RNA sequence: CGGAAGGGCACCACCAGGAGUGGAGCCUGCGGCUUAAUUUGACCAACACGGGAAACCUCACCCGGCCCGGACACGGACAGGAUUGACAGAUUGAUAGCUCUUUCUCGAUUCCGUGGGUGGUGGUGCAUGGCCGUUCUUAGUUGGUGGAGCGAUUUGUCUGGUUAAUUCCGAUAACGAACGAGACUCUGGCAUGCUAACUAGUUACGCGACCCCGGUCGGCGUAACUUCUUAGAGGGACAAGUGGCGUUCAGCCACCCGAGAUUGAGCAAUAACAGGUCUGUGAUGCCCUUAGAUGUCCGGGGCUGCACGCGCGCUACACUGACUGGCUCAGCGUGUGCCUACCCUACGCCGGCAGGCGCGGGUAACCCGUUGAACCCCAUUCGUGAUGGGGAUCGGGGAUUGCAAUUAUUCCCCAUGAACGAGGAAUUCCCAGUAAGUGCGGGUCAUAAGCUUGCGUUGAUUAAGUCCCUGCCCUUUGUACACA
């Protein structure tokens, strides 16, 4: 690399990723029950997989909003066009996840009931 | 000339150049590692980067 | 709070009525002839106009300042 | 010809699991490789204050991130160490490839 | 805002050819890194994309230091409607 | 809960000690004074704390000046202009057209009023979340079944012994359990047994240099190996064995063999506080400002101001010392950044000096670097003198960084040469590679440690006990308290 960052803190800047990623799509996908997301990193190709509940939903219709946000991660880290390719999982038993159902809760919670 | 001098201070060093990526912060921040973030962000988000309390 | 000194008040930029009309002069024939001068500058070449003050004229598009 | 493949990960037992099966795939090739040597682990330490304020007892914290490298040397061509390293690959190893 | 007409057909020919649009929450920046062809601030995107989003055409969302603005059909309409373009033309998060 | 009683524990308590503090100077923080501000939170569990070592920014306070960065909706103002910018000349602090005369411009984005927003290190931590601190890192807590009681509840959860431990044994209307502790993870120990290594070496071999066959080389290359180095799977210690105390149970002492016969840290909980953080935030309710701004930007000041008190620290009060030369040994780490404009340094010249000038190495077991650190060791000078201890105050000069040092950023030289004769009341931390002495990394950094977090070197006296003091826990008792 032309730039040749030190390995001491490629990782760190690769786990500052992970970490600003992992937020970002906690915001968006908070109605969807977002879990949480795996990074596959590769070169030349990068696959990042994301644990949800409603992937249906999470997808939406003919994935347009799995694309437009495949151009937001695409635009905001700078990777280069078409490196980047997002995913979406249902995980299994998502009773045991604790973040999958502490939105769950929080969303009952602002719905009003006791 | 507004705009010659609305934000012409040189801001090369000092606590107001460097800021905290997540709270916009210019106190406790660690630039070690190129962190870049303060203190309690990196508490935060210490798991999340792979920092862990092995010792 | 209170103050003291009065409030500077704004510049009030003051409207021409057909400012345009003053740039050139009226003849009843098919000719043109152009009062004031006419900024030989590269981005404004030969459409914009200059200033016509007491003393020298004027292009604020690139600071161009003709003195007498 | 003399090529050296180097291995970087944050956990030790996946980096073993890849260290290991790339020399067994170079052992089922039949090639000549070096044994896998490791590079001194590096500790990312830093130490931070517990409390978000000032107040309370003076508690500080311990947070370190551990790096291990392994490295590689292999004689075989490129092509063979590109087939090689193609396939069997754990995510959190970051790899890097060097001819000379 | 005195955004010139070039940086609004600028921003709006952007948004139409590429579904998302980010700026960082930086005013303070000489120009938008996504598009420096023009000089279109930072500062210029931010209040139009605002402006956008105040009128119920696009969607904002926040990461630590930027916004992240989506297009619905609404606006999509409205921005076609602005440039004189035809229904038949679709930005790239719509077709395949 | 007690301003009652009995047991238990703790070097944040004591015995014996060690090093200190409080005694002097200085760095820093708090109160007070003063001031346009010398903003603010905190006041065992505040006080070198807000990782808060502030010239600029950080900054929230003050002295003055720009911008709107007031989206959107509604009613006007007109392509016979809505309205942005503008060097001259005055004014200012700045070439802020911020303002006053004078006109050229930009091209429906705007502007004028109203709803509606929007921003805030503004208030409210006595509304909050989260985090953290404290009780308390002591050891405490809770079901199931089963006995007692009409019931709320109680026994289990205990008279004693033992343990760092409600940790166990053991009597027992209790038996089985669970959380905690323990266990566990990381860390140091040692393995000539395993795997491996030109980004680490070792042993031999051959040259090169030097001294009287031999000796040295971090001088150069290569035939074996991983003992030394690095890092992986396992092993290894368990009160295992012996002699004693102990119902002969738990457990304790001494010892042989043994790398160890108590390595240290992390997580650490049914619960409580109206402890701190609204100044960590695009976490946040309410209130407030919102254009003559509590939003933002710019210039400057201040956060250091000094009749005084207190706290955390550095230097020392000297002969086990100071000064001058010689010799000699480490490990913790870091090092060219997204915006970001700022890296760690070998080598050769100039110069006493900080420092300046050139080509090189390093994104790192590769280069600094075999990290030639100090203490300490060796040899002279000083001779009980506030003395060559001591370096406070202060003058002159020389450099680095920064847009900028003045209230002297920091560094260097000459010189001036204060108190301090081991410190009262009172009081702090500690028990083995411990304290203490000493130096070196990281945080803060354009410039930088007199703080903190870690590491390395030398390295001891006391002591294997207690409730005397101080706290804190359990039990008994009392209650007219139960938002206790
Ligand atoms: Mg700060
Ligand atoms: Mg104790
Ligand atoms: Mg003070
Ligand atoms: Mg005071
Ligand atoms: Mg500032
Ligand atoms: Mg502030
Ligand atoms: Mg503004
Ligand atoms: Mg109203
Ligand atoms: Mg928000
Ligand atoms: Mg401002
Ligand atoms: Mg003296
Ligand atoms: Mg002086
Ligand atoms: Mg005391
Ligand atoms: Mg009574
Ligand atoms: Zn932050
Ligand atoms: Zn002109």
């Amino acid at each position: 690399m032309a730039v040749q960052i030190s390995k001491k803190r490629k990782f760190v800047a690769d786990g500052i990723f992970k970490a600003e990623l992992n937020e970002f799509l906690t915001r968006e996908l908070a109605e969807d029950g977002y879990s949480g997301v795996e990074v596959r990193v590769t070169p030349t190709r990068t696959e990042i997989i994301i644990l949800a509940t409603r992937t249906q939903n999470v997808l939406g219709e003919k994935g347009r909003r799995i694309r437009e946000l495949t151009a937001v991660v695409q635009k905001r880290f700078g990777f280069p066009e078409g490196s980047v390719e997002l995913y979406a999982e249902k995980v299994a038993t998502r009773g045991l996840c604790a973040i999958a159902q502490a939105e769950s809760l929080r969303y009952k919670l602002l719905g009003g009931l006791a | 000339g507004h705009q010659q001098l609305y934000w012409s201070h040189p801001r090369k060093f000092g606590q107001g150049s460097r800021s905290c990526r997540v709270c916009s912060n210019r106190h406790g921040l660690i630039r070690k590692y190129g962190l870049n973030m303060c203190r309690q962000c990196f508490r935060q988000y210490a798991k999340d980067i792979g920092f862990i309390k092995l010792d | 709070k209170s103050y003291t000194t009065p409030k500077k008040n704004k510049h009030k930029r003051k409207k021409v009525k057909l400012a345009v009309l003053k740039y050139y002069k009226v003849d009843e024939n098919g000719k043109i002839s152009r009062l004031r001068r006419e900024c030989p500058s590269d981005e404004c070449g030969a459409g914009v106009f200059m200033a016509s003050h007491f003393d020298r004229h004027y292009c604020g598009k690139c600071c161009l300042t003709y003195c007498f | 010809h003399r090529i050296r493949i180097t291995l970087t990960s944050r956990n030790v037992k996946s980096l073993e699991k890849v260290c290991a099966d790339l020399i067994r795939g170079a052992k089922e090739k039949n090639l000549k490789v070096k044994g896998p040597v490791r590079m001194p682990t590096k500790t990312l330490r830093i130490t931070t204050r517990k409390t978000p304020c000032g107040e309370g007892s003076k508690t500080w914290d311990r947070f370190q991130m551990r790096i291990h490298k392994r490295l590689i040397d292999l004689h075989s061509p490129s092509e063979i160490v590109k087939q090689i390293t193609s396939i069997s690959i754990e995510p959190g190893v970051e790899v890097e490839v060097t001819i000379a | 805002m005195l955004m010139p007409k070039k940086n609004r057909i600028a921003i709006y020919e952007l948004l139409f050819k590429e579904g998302v649009m980010v700026a960082k929450k930086d005013v303070h920046m000489p120009k938008h890194p996504e598009l420096a062809d023009k000089n279109v601030p930072n500062l210029h995107v931010m209040k139009a994309m605002q402006s956008l989003k105040s009128r119920g055409y696009v969607k904002e969302q926040f990461a630590w230091r930027h916004f992240y603005w989506y297009l619905t059909n609404e606006g999509i309409q409205y921005l076609r409607d602005y440039l004189h373009l035809p229904p038949e033309i679709v930005p790239a998060t719509l077709r395949r």
